[PDB]
Formats: structure tokens, sequence, C-alpha cells
């Protein structure tokens, strides 16, 4: 009675056979927020099953020479229904996610995967290599929206910090000999209590295989990798003309 | 010896400061509270006179 899951939110339902549980962030469920912590007067928008439902981003190819992709959120949901309508009608936002990563193989492929939520996941440049440049990364890479940007350097993220301690964050592993899915709920992580949606991202979500997948020919070559994530407990406040960024 | 009405009914000797208000403790500023639509006649907060 672990292995098993039905992750019901919405119009939406998944349904797992080989998880391994369900990962809380920092040990907090999502929430509203409370009129103590509250500061705008405004009465917000609270969408209850319009915007807190799963939606499915696109596939990502784990190949033997893959080295990993990152999602910003919640740049990922700013084109996508009725929840990317509202941010960009509102000026502000608050939610809580449930992430789900799915990647299904058989049982003679091997390999690991860490998922993981970094808040603040600020990026890092090459500097030009000989690290002379005050460069910047372009917009393409810093939100790079559902279609997700890969790594070049994930042994320290592009941002200076190893993957190693990435584990301190939240995460699960992902072990096509013992699972398939990994569910992480992610809490409202900010110092305030509400935020825009189309100018700061919450946090990062890392997807880096640390063994690489192994198989032999004759199998099937194509494992993809699909994201799919729930706002939860969403809230909106300050509404005026739609911008996209 | 005060013996005329004009002058036991005066104000005149009225020393105390007649004031219209009152300062009242402000140690945080005003809360606010929850407020619904109005669709009534009659009443019109946002109608000022400057």
């Amino acid at each position: 009675s672990d292995r098993v899951a039905q992750l019901t939110i919405g119009n939406s339902t998944i349904t797992t056979q080989e998880a391994a549980n369900i990962i809380v962030g920092y040990g907090e469920w999502p929430s509203y927020c409370s009129d103590d912590d509250a500061t705008a007067v405004d009465k917000p928008t609270r969408p209850d099953v319009s915007v807190n439902r799963f939606y499915t981003l696109d596939t990502k190819l784990w190949e033997k020479s893959s080295k990993g992709w990152y999602w910003k959120f919640p740049d990922v949901l700013t084109e996508t229904g009725v929840f990317g309508q509202n941010a960009q009608f509102h000026y502000l936002y608050r939610s809580g996610f449930c992430i789900h990563v799915q990647c299904n193989a058989s049982k003679f492929h091997q390999g690991a995967l860490l998922v993981a939520i970094l808040p603040e996941y600020v990026i890092g440049t090459v500097a030009g290599g000989t690290g002379t440049e005050d460069s910047h990364p372009p917009y393409k890479q810093t939100q790079p929206g559902a279609d997700g940007f890969e790594l070049q350097h994930p042994y320290v993220l592009d941002a200076g910090i190893p993957i190693s301690q990435l584990t301190v964050c939240h995460h699960q592993r992902i072990n096509l000999r013992t699972n398939n899915c990994a569910t992480i709920i992610v809490p409202y992580m900010n110092t305030l209590p509400f935020d825009s949606a189309l100018n700061h991202c919450n946090f990062g979500l890392l997807v880096v295989p640390i063994s690489p997948l192994d198989f032999d020919q004759g199998a099937t070559p194509v494992i993809p990798i699909t994201i799919t994530l729930a706002p939860m407990c969403s809230e909106f406040a300050g509404l005026r003309q739609a911008v996209t960024q | 010896g005060d013996r005329v009405a004009d002058v036991i009914e005066s104000s005149i000797g009225d020393s105390v400061s007649r004031a219209l208000t009152q300062a009242l403790p402000a140690p945080t500023g005003q809360n606010t509270q929850v407020s619904s639509h109005r669709l009534d006649t009659g009443e019109v907060p946002a109608l000022q006179a400057a």
C-alpha cells in the first residue's frame, strides 16, 4: 500500500503502479495567505478547479549522452490554460505545486535520474571561459518556457554550485529498477506573500541523469521523460490588462 | 453681584477651550474590513464636497 498512487485534483487524475511515495516540500502543505501576513486590500480570486489541475508540458528524450534539463516555475504555465490567462490579467500570484515526472522503461533498462526542486535557481554564465567578461544569460535561457533548457555544465548546475549537495533541497530519484514516477509537493516559497508570475520565478526543477541509461540493442531506444504539474491553493490579485512579458 | 439676566445668561468669561475633536490612540495602521458589493440608492460614499 505504497507503490500505488492516485493523484486526483480537479478534472484530472494520475494513476501510478510503480511509485515510491510523495514528498511534501519542507514539511509544509500548500496554503492560502492569512490576514496577518497579507498587505494588499483587494479581494483575491481563488479559482479552485480551472487552474488547480494537472497540465502536461512536453517530452524530453533520455539518450545516452543526455546531460540534464531545467524548467522554471511558473514560467511553464503562462501560455497554457486558464491559469496562464489570469496570470497575464493579474499582477500578483500565489500558488503551490505538485510536480510529477514520468519515465517508464523495461526491467532490462537501467539508469537513475535526480529530480530536484531548487528555489531561486539563478543562472550563471561561463564568463567567456577566461573569466574576464561580466556576461549575462539571455531571456531564452533564463526563462525558457515549457520546452525547458538543457544544461551545458551539469556538475555545477550552470551556477557554480555542485550537483552533489542538491539533495539538501527537495528531491526524489527515478531508478528504473524501482520506480518510474516522482511526486514532489511544493508550497509557496517567497519572502513575500504574493509576487508576479511573469518577472519572478520561484524555483527551478532540475532533471539530471546521475547514472547513464543503458540497454542492449533490440530493446526500445527511445525513453521519454514527461513533466506533469498541478498548481495548488492558487490565488490571484490585481486586475488590469493582459501582458505577456 | 449679578442681577440682570443679560449677565447671568452670558458666556463671557468662558475660558474652557471647546474642541470638536479628540485624540485617540493610533499605535498601528488602521486595519481593513471585509467588504462586498453594494447596489443601492441614496448612499454615495464616493461623491464629496471639497
